[PDB]
């Protein structure tokens, strides 16, 4: 039993967002909607087609006719950027959820990343391992380039880098780790982490001291 | 006034039975149906099955024959037993509530936090925490960054707090890397006024429930 929703929808702050769920029949049934933000559990926003529990703002509305159920967000604010799921049933298979819809708010000016470079901890070096930690935070959009340097030569091996994840700031965060042997770390004069965002690049550098 | 919370996250070996337990506080086991759901990519958001308080159960046709939902009214709990799991059963499991009465106008109000149940042939490994020390002195005065590195653990997740949750502003925990070894590793970093170094004690609290291991590392400046 398929409850289909558009996978993505974008609205500027103030615009009305319209998310629909489609499936047989379904007007003979009550539809309900759930909001879910990253790292959170779903939150009931609309139940029984149009009813809305206390606490949920007036701007959220719901309708249901024939093959279509519809969630409407009038005067969309930035805080309403989340995933939305329609839920109904078909007691031949009981409770079913929609495919989900990601609502985007747009705006959000470009933000330059903050870079912080941590050298291997002494207690880790004593454990015969080394790990350089490059932390990148508060940037938009989430598309960066991390390049390491041994003295002044690019490093190829030992580099692991996260895929940029949106924080609660609606800005992105990433982190790159460089794995080295202690004597490698003690060999070169300096190591560098270089983060390129759009056209601007930052380059932090650490050394054995 | 009802609040739900499922048992701690963990790893389940392939073909082993997954067992979860949701605890209800703020009411009695009556006046609600008690449901189990799960969420993941691929599977999307699906409903596993609910139980009454009488013992009456109802399962998802695709999942039943593998599902056993039980109820303990004596201790305000209800349990889920997913018999014979595989890697396709890896998801975040939620426990939720349904309003009593008719089931045609029923919905999922009141959800728990949800717990990450990972299914793999591997074994659980505790993390190794290392202090990412700040500088010693320079700023006159403003902002030094200190943190801790959670190294080589499995499976997800790892929670990180600071000073037992007393330090919240300036705190930033990063998502983990899935390393080549298949092990995870993350870093947490706080930005604090550098004048605080030497008078204020900074401790990162790293909790990894899948291995039942809590590690408090105290981060202090270099030389």
């Amino acid at each position: 039993y398929e409850l289909t929703q558009p996978p993505s929808v974008s609205v500027s702050p103030g615009q009305t967002a319209s998310i629909t769920c489609s499936g047989d029949k379904l007007g003979d049934k009550y539809a309900c909607w759930y909001q879910q933000k990253p790292g959170q559990s779903p939150v009931l926003v609309i139940y029984q087609d149009s009813k809305r529990p206390s606490g949920i703002p007036e701007r959220f509305s719901g309708s249901n006719s024939g093959n279509t159920a519809t969630l409407t967000i009038s005067g969309t604010q930035a805080m309403d950027e989340a995933d939305y799921y329609c839920q109904a049933w078909d007691s031949f298979s009981t409770f079913v959820f929609g495919t989900g819809t990601k609502v985007t708010v747009l705006g959000q000016p470009k933000a330059a990343p903050s870079v912080t470079l941590f050298p291997p901890s002494s207690e880790e070096l004593q454990a015969n391992k080394a790990t350089l930690v490059c932390l990148i935070s508060d940037f938009y959009p989430g598309a960066v380039t991390v390049a390491w340097k041994a003295d002044s030569s690019p490093v190829k091996a030992g580099v692991e880098t996260t895929t940029p994840s949106k924080q609660s700031n609606n800005k992105y965060a990433a982190s790159s780790y460089l794995s080295l042997t202690p004597e490698q770390w003690k060999s070169h004069r300096s190591y560098s982490c270089q983060v390129t965002h759009e056209g601007s690049t930052v380059e932090k550098t650490v050394a054995p001291t | 006034q009802v609040q739900l919370q499922e048992s701690g996250p963990g790893l389940v070996k392939s073909s082993e039975t997954l067992s979860l337990t949701c605890t209800v506080s703020g009411g009695s086991m009556g006046g609600y149906y008690w449901s189990w759901l799960r969420q993941s990519p691929v599977k999307g958001l699906e409903w596993i099955g609910y139980i009454f308080h009488t013992g009456h159960t109802n399962y998802n046709p695709s999942l039943e024959s593998r599902v056993t939902v039980s109820v303990d009214t004596s201790e305000n709990q209800f349990s889920l037993r997913l018999r014979s799991v595989t890697a396709a059963d890896t998801a975040v499991y939620y426990c939720a509530s349904l309003p009593r009465g008719q089931l045609v106008n029923a919905f999922f109000d009141n959800w728990g936090q949800g717990t990450l149940v990972t299914v793999a042939s591997a074994s659980t490994k505790g993390p190794s925490v290392f202090p990412l020390a700040p500088s010693s002195k320079s700023t006159s005065g403003g902002t030094a960054a200190l943190g801790c590195l959670v190294k080589d653990y499995f499976p997800e997740p790892v929670t990180v707090s600071w000073n037992s949750g007393a330090l919240t502003s300036g705190v930033h925990t990063f998502p983990a890397v899935l390393q080549s070894s298949g092990l995870y590793s993350l870093s947490s970093v706080v930005t604090v006024p550098s004048s605080s170094l030497g008078t204020q004690t900074y401790i990162c609290n790293v909790n990894h429930k899948p291995s039942n291991t809590k590690v408090d590392k105290r981060v202090e400046p270099k030389s």
